[PDB]
DNA sequence: CAATGAGGCCGGGGCATCATGGCCCCGGAATACGGCTCTTTTCCG
DNA sequence: CGGAAAAGAGCC
DNA sequence: CTGTGCCGTCCGTAACGTTGTCGATTTTTGTATTCCGGGGCCATGATGCCCCGGCCTCATTGAA
DNA sequence: GTCGTAGCTGAGGCCTCAGCTACGACTTTTT
């Protein structure tokens, strides 16, 4: 019972940024120039706003939550017009 | 003779779905784009807009793989503009494209599509083809499902072919589809009114659940006498003082106002008529001055009615001794449940009631139109004295209504200002909607034509002047919209701000979407949606197809 | 007649109201004045500037002014809340039930066109060498039409013999080519008319013809009278019947000349052609390069619809238009039809 | 009967951003930077991809798609970490 | 008992069984890069357990970090032979610990239970019996002789008078149960895939079908290890399966039971899947082993059985195979509590 | 063998033959000799080859992980038998309370034996002479008398109850040759829950320091440090540590606070009283752990059989020792009283 | 001028909705074996 | 009445 | 005057070549227990609205 | 396969706006 998400990162500060990227990309896969794609569940989440309220300022560092549903079924939500969107699921990376 | 033409194929598959449908299409135009037809076009206007290779002429040993080609056999009687042919040589097959997956029905083809490639293919074999089949090609699956011209399929579509000249050439048209499913696809209801007509009709159906408005957007309100107004190409800048105040999306904007000195630009008004969007212009007060046509709205037939209807003073007499009764019916339904005293006066006397409503049996008896026409007066005078009292549980800080500065130019009291406005901008609803089903307000049955004030648009706007703009002021008053301080003086009489012109339109913009229910259909209904439904079936009745008019009396 | 109306060219002009004129101004020069005084439907073209003031004036005067693009390619009117044209609206629709005003008026569209035909015939006949001069017994036989459409008993005889009287007509129409035949424009006498264009010169006409119809109907709508109803033509099915009724006298006046000057000066050329089984059309080059055609013909300036005052092709529709109101409602009686 | 929806416009061109943005200004209100806010139900919905199939080139210009739920409740689904997000509703020009 | 409690549990393991992998802690990614090219990456959060096939490379910064997430990592041998892994201090608790020393220090209980392991593994050897025997032709069922015979160990396994009989019960139940897994792999051994249950035991593999079980259980043991380090218990003191290095004595006391559901039943379906070729294999350097290709189709394929969701016997409660692990796990420290009279067994 | 230890967190550890030699920036630094090979302590950031790591493992040599400083990440475990057996031997004699009993009256005399050691020889409060007074000397040599038969842990509790707070009765005559200004230790506690003495903001901090490697010496070969004989565990007890820091106890945690003060290194200004006793600086407690390191690296012989080391090679050397007395070759463990 | 029923309102019975109090559980903070013996400065006789 | 234990004290 | 086409002009995408290097718990340890408090939760309470019909007013057809 | 990785600087690629100069769309009837 999950849900993917997105980000839509248009950060006012390079290390606000990298600290996003860094806890960004340690958050969701790159996706777009200002996106991610996200896939969180319940707990961590939290985290994200957790890690990215002081990522940012709240101020000048713009981003819009891409908070989306439960993972499993999110094909229908999506054109991603050149490159095609794809989430990244639960498997165990095997290499 | 040039009695009937010859008939788009397009309109004959249309022909075995519903007749009440296919005598609409065929005979003349007014169509709009639907969940299939707006698909309809997607899907076409990619490939099928685009022209491909002529039919040879000369047909020895090539691939037909025509597209977009006009046949006309003057014969069969039919004209068709055919999406695609396969041939090889000289046997050419009709190609239909479609819109959505297999159908779950035998052979993956329902049967208007059938008669389709068949006739296409008679009219292929009228010119000196061999068709023998055709096939119907899901653009969403693009899975070609063939069809072969089998005999009776060539037996229906000639019936079809007959049968759709004697109905047409007769003009009456032909009963709604009896309850049927097609209807949520057909998207005529709102026009067909089926159940509406077929209840209506004595055809006594109980109400399921309605093919029901959407696609439209809310007018557009230009009140600031130093707007100026251009194009951001689908947006429309609204800017006044050469800054952009706001902004007009074109795709939601159904209705344009002008009140006062407010100016537009020239490329702008090119895009406004080209969407058949309605410039209404108004004086600065709502004096409804003029407004705009492109070749006129093309229906006839309803025009006809209402002519031959109108040139009946009978007609006249038996329309108009229903609207006044509709009027002072809601007149007593008004000042009742919003009656507001202190004490053994909280109610509405019968006193009161006695003679409002003696009208209406007075009214219900009046021989004639000028009888009828004081009957209404009175019982409309009778109504206003009696109006001043419901506004702020009494007068408010000069917010004091007089039944006899009514029905005057200069409004010299604040609330018979607001009186004057409110009936002035509304009239144009009836004007500018009443329009679209193609009928004449200046063609009045019970009012007179006269130059700024449409002689129906006067004759619809008797029921509805207590339920919308009569309301409207009350609370405006009741609610503090509206006060004292809201108005103005002036050499005419008395007047608004622009802060509270806003005030007053914009909740005069939200009396038009509430939901109530029709006394006689009994739905959720919005004002946006009352006074269409209401001229839809005007032209029924002018057509006669319903045997009397639903009043609406709430 | 009561006015003419002032065709506003420029797309930068100006319009102000001078209290009764109606001044032009370019770059706030004045350009010229209307005074509203002989003023009817103003045209303006793309972009152009008209003040409020005007603007309400021609309302307030009933005046319908239209749109046009700055080429003058149309948009549509601007109509006040005036009882001025409902009344129009309304005998037409009432004097619409009358056969007289259909059959005199038939007979009088009838007359019209086969003398203009005719008149063409003694025009632009060009056999060259051997045949300066048209057959009087096909100008006499004309001349006998006529007269049967004149005394044209019923609509079903009006329509057959003024049929006949066309296709004889046609069957010469491919003699004032350009001295012989066209050859590389086919041109039949029996396959007019149908829906795909089975010809070259077929096509030239029925291209002319339906930019006659758009030419008639915003005419005709100019003032408040409908295109749509019709004493001659059939009103329903989509068929503008009332321009149709009055266009019939000027297919040659306004368009069967169109396809003549179009051919003879080698700008139509068979390159410009394409055929698909029973249907000749043309390119979108030959296409606008027609139409341009149309508008050299539209700008020529004729002088006598029943006044001397050389109109352009176009100012003379309304001519004709508001001379048929005023039939309508009794004014001037028997149309007098503009005729060459 | 409506839906709001957002989009993510990171194309590669910039005539193809203007016929975006014109026709894209012209669909929804700028709302971030790679942002507008869109508000489309049924209809013209197919009214961008038919005007955003040409105003892209679907290999390089990239844009997910932000359709979004009954356009009635979807301030829980909005975090708009800066500037705070706002749909336009059905109103009328007043002025 | 009452084992009301499952473990939800928040993330699955990683697996590298590729012999170059380079794996990087990257904040919260776990990245993963192959000869200076990322392959795939995890963040620290979705990783439940660790294992390097062989020589699989790593940071101790991501050590420190997967210290620092207390993950556990098996530094494994290429065939999964179990060589290496880590605890966290070991585990807080002696008291649930204690239970077993006394208790293994016990041996009634020992053969109260080792019994109650092969009865167990019997049990449901001969269930896969019935349900991975590929018959055809009066044979679509198994041989009662051959089902009665597995209640004869079944039987003799739970009347084991030492803890060296027992032993015995599960070799012939091993010998003649794997004598007819022959033909519990399509139809019995198709495609050089014959099941020489002899070079059963062997250290290294002749047989294709005999390089797949010697791995699978390679790995059952591998998770049992971290399955048994959560409840608190140890995986080494073996109460019939004497501590040999590699082999965690306890967790391979324990797999009796689900010996046959876990692999038995997963081999039988690569094969029957036609997931085992006897040309996807390395044919020799042990006599026979398997190819990386195909090895990453049964790591992630033995993952996801692993998740395929059954009830518990006492409750019926459904649980995945992981999450069942820990279930029957929680009867051990409560009758090594002595909670629970009985063992409950989940036989199948 | 001796447990190899890796230097600078720099280096790169490596198994080329059979020996695991440490390399620096492509050179050969040092070898490990394999054969008689113990664990290898890997520092902050310096690691070795999952090849060197690959045959630890195999062998059943420990593989132990430190940071920068010295701090301990988590270990690396070999799944063999070797180690277990131990902790069997551990287990199976934890319970046995005659071996009990027989480990635990051997540290008791080790540490009575050597405080008198402290004493007299850094006892440096002469006044006429700062040798321990004999009827003190010979008090705990009486007391060592009542340690050969202490007949259960409750008379060793009560023996040593009574051996313990009498010298932190003397503590201070050691301390300066005298009375440091602040320094002067308050014959009491030995800060339990608070610190409450200047002396005893160094008296449980540095205990705590050395509670630290009596558990990783111990987990450094196959005994679960957490299983102790003389101390009853309570659920998170390193009793084990307890029960066999208690020689050194006296003599590393108390050289070392001496000898911080001994030269005069800690004062009162470097620590505060804050919410307690006293609260060192950073840098004193820097100092005070580079102090600890000077006791931590102090040289000493004959664990067993004569051999200088440093203490670190010495507090490693007892628990194999253990082990070898956990039912291995040691049947009578050695003591080591100094 | 007077009839048998329409229109509509008054006018409440019905009930969901919220929010606070009752209860239960849980958690922490503190006190008490519970409980031995060796040793060490104000007392009782 | 000083011893001297014994009490009770600090604490373990 | 409505684009749209540059024309730039900053700000919003990433990735990367340097030298930082970092960083480390914390003031023990007797225990076990029970009770008391807090919090949450749960249940019940009343209240407001919407609804519906009786009742009023009162057509207007019926009726003299 | 040498400490490895965190963190900073450049060079290019997206994204938008203010400020300029061209221009001067509109096409039969049908799907």
């Amino acid at each position: 019972m999950e849900h993917l998400y997105i980000v839509s990162y248009d950060i006012r500060n390079q290390r606000r940024w990298r600290r996003l990227f860094k806890t960004m990309h340690g958050f969701g896969c790159w996706l777009q120039l200002s996106v991610f794609q996200c896939r969180l569940d319940r707990i961590r989440i939290i985290k994200m706003e957790a890690a990215i309220n002081e990522i940012v300022n709240h101020a000048e560092d713009h981003v819009l939550i891409l908070d989306l549903g439960p993972a499993e079924n999110v094909k229908p939500k999506v054109s991603s017009i050149g490159k095609t969107f794809d989430p990244i699921l639960r498997q165990a990376v095997i290499v | 003779d040039g009695s009937i033409p010859l008939i788009p194929v397009r309109m004959l598959n249309e022909h075995v779905y519903c007749p009440r449908l296919a005598y609409l299409m065929w005979v003349q135009g007014e169509f709009s784009h639907n969940e299939f037809t707006v698909d309809g076009v997607i899907r076409h206007r990619r490939v099928d807009a685009g022209g491909g290779v002529l039919p040879s002429e000369t047909q020895e040993d090539s691939r037909i793989h025509a597209r977009s080609v006009s046949l006309s056999s003057e014969r069969l009687g039919i004209t068709a503009k055919i999406d695609l042919v396969e041939g090889e040589g000289a046997y050419v097959s009709p190609v239909d494209y479609k819109r959505g997956k297999r159908p779950h029905v035998a052979g993956g083809a329902y049967e208007p599509e059938r008669v389709q490639l068949c006739a296409q293919g008679l009219l292929l074999r009228e010119h000196g083809f061999a068709s023998d089949g055709g096939a119907l090609y899901f653009v969403a699956s693009r899975e070609r499902v063939p069809v072969a011209f089998d005999d009776e399929l060539i037996g229906r579509t000639l019936a079809a072919i007959d049968e759709m000249g004697r109905t047409a050439l007769s003009g009456t048209m032909p009963p709604p589809l009896e309850d049927s499913p097609k209807c949520p696809r057909c998207s005529l209801v709102g026009i067909c009114l089926p159940d509406e007509v077929r209840f209506l009709s004595h055809l006594s159906v109980e109400p399921r659940p309605i093919i029901p408005a959407d696609g439209r957007g809310l007018p557009l309100y230009v009140q600031s006498p130093k707007a100026y107004v251009r194009k951001d190409g689908d947006c429309l800048v609204i800017e006044e003082e050469r800054v952009r105040v706001a902004e007009a999306r074109l795709g939601e904007t159904s209705q344009v106002a002008l009140f006062g000195n407010a100016t537009l630009t020239t490329a702008a008004l090119h895009e406004c008529l080209r969407r058949e969007i309605p410039v209404t212009w108004l004086s600065y007060g709502g004096w409804f001055m003029g407004h705009t046509v492109s070749t006129g709205h093309r229906n006839v037939e309803t025009r006809t009615y209402q002519y031959q209807r109108s040139f009946d003073p009978e007609t006249c007499l038996n329309l108009a001794r229903r609207w006044i009764v509709a009027k002072i019916a809601n007149c007593r339904t008004l000042l009742r449940r919003n009656w507001r005293g202190e004490g053994d006066e909280a109610k509405a006397p019968p006193g009161l009631l006695m003679s409002l409503q003696d009208d209406m049996r007075h009214a219900m008896r009046a021989p004639s139109l000028e009888v009828l026409l004081g009957i209404e007066g009175a019982s409309a005078g009778r109504y206003f004295q009696h109006f001043s009292r419901m506004l702020r549980g009494g007068d408010g800080e000069g917010m004091g209504f007089d039944f006899t500065t009514r029905n005057r130019r200069p409004p010299k009291d604040p609330v018979n200002a607001l009186l004057s406005f409110a009936y002035a901008m509304l009239t144009r609803e009836w004007t500018v909607a009443l329009a679209a089903v193609g009928l004449d307000p200046y063609r009045g049955f019970y009012h007179q034509p006269r130059f700024g004030r449409p002689a129906l648009a006067l004759d619809m706007m008797e029921p509805f002047r207590p339920l919308i703009a009569d309301s409207t002021v009350l609370m405006a008053i009741n609610n503090g919209e509206i006060r004292t301080g809201d108005f103005v003086r002036s050499a005419g009489g008395c007047n608004l701000t622009d802060s509270a012109r806003k005030r007053f339109i914009a909740g005069f913009e939200r009396r038009m979407e509430q939901e109530v229910t029709h006394p006689i259909f009994k739905y959720t209904i919005s004002y946006r949606r009352l006074l269409e439904v209401q001229a839809r079936l005007l032209t029924r009745y002018l057509s006669g197809e319903i045997p009397a008019y639903p009043n609406f009396v709430t | 007649g009561r006015g003419l109306p002032l065709y506003v060219q420029s797309p930068k002009a100006y319009v102000r109201k001078d209290g009764d004129c109606l001044v032009i101004e370019e770059e706030r020069v004045r350009v010229a004045e209307a005074r509203l005084g002989e003023t009817s439907q103003v045209a303006l073209f793309g972009n152009a500037t008209l003040t409020t003031a005007a603007l309400h004036e021609c309302l307030r005067r009933e005046i319908p002014v239209t749109w046009l693009s700055y080429g003058g390619w149309f948009m549509g009117h601007t109509v006040s809340t005036g009882h001025r044209n409902v009344e129009t609206r309304t005998y037409q629709y009432q004097r619409s039930f009358d056969p007289e005003t259909c059959l005199n008026l038939a007979r009088r569209w009838i007359v019209a066109k086969i003398a203009n035909c005719r008149t063409l015939l003694r025009r632009n006949w060009r056999g060259e060498g051997d045949e300066a001069k048209a057959p009087p017994g096909l100008l006499m036989s004309l001349q006998d039409d006529m007269r049967h459409a004149m005394r044209a008993p019923s609509l079903e005889v009006l329509l057959g013999i003024e049929g006949a009287s066309a296709g004889r007509y046609f069957q010469h129409f491919s003699r004032m080519l350009r001295g012989g035949d066209g050859e590389g424009m086919g041109f039949d006498f029996t396959t007019r008319n149908r829906r795909p264009p089975k010809d070259p010169v077929n096509a030239l006409l029925s291209f002319a013809y339906a930019m006659l119809t758009r030419e008639w109907t915003v005419a005709l709508a100019a003032v408040g009278l409908d295109p749509y109803r019709g004493f001659y033509h059939q009103p329903r099915f989509g068929r503008p019947a009332l321009a149709l009724d009055m266009m019939e006298p000027f297919r040659p006046l306004i368009a069967d000349s169109t396809v003549l000057m179009a051919i003879n000066n080698g700008e139509i050329r068979t390159g410009d052609f394409v055929r698909s089984a029973g249907g000749c059309n043309l390119t979108d080059s030959a296409r606008k390069r027609f139409i341009a055609g149309f508008e050299r013909r539209m700008e020529q300036e004729v002088t006598h619809p029943i006044f001397k005052y050389t109109i352009s092709y176009r100012r003379l529709l309304e001519v004709q238009a508001r001379l048929l109101t005023r039939y309508l409602s009794g004014e001037i009686p028997a149309y007098p039809n503009f005729v060459t």
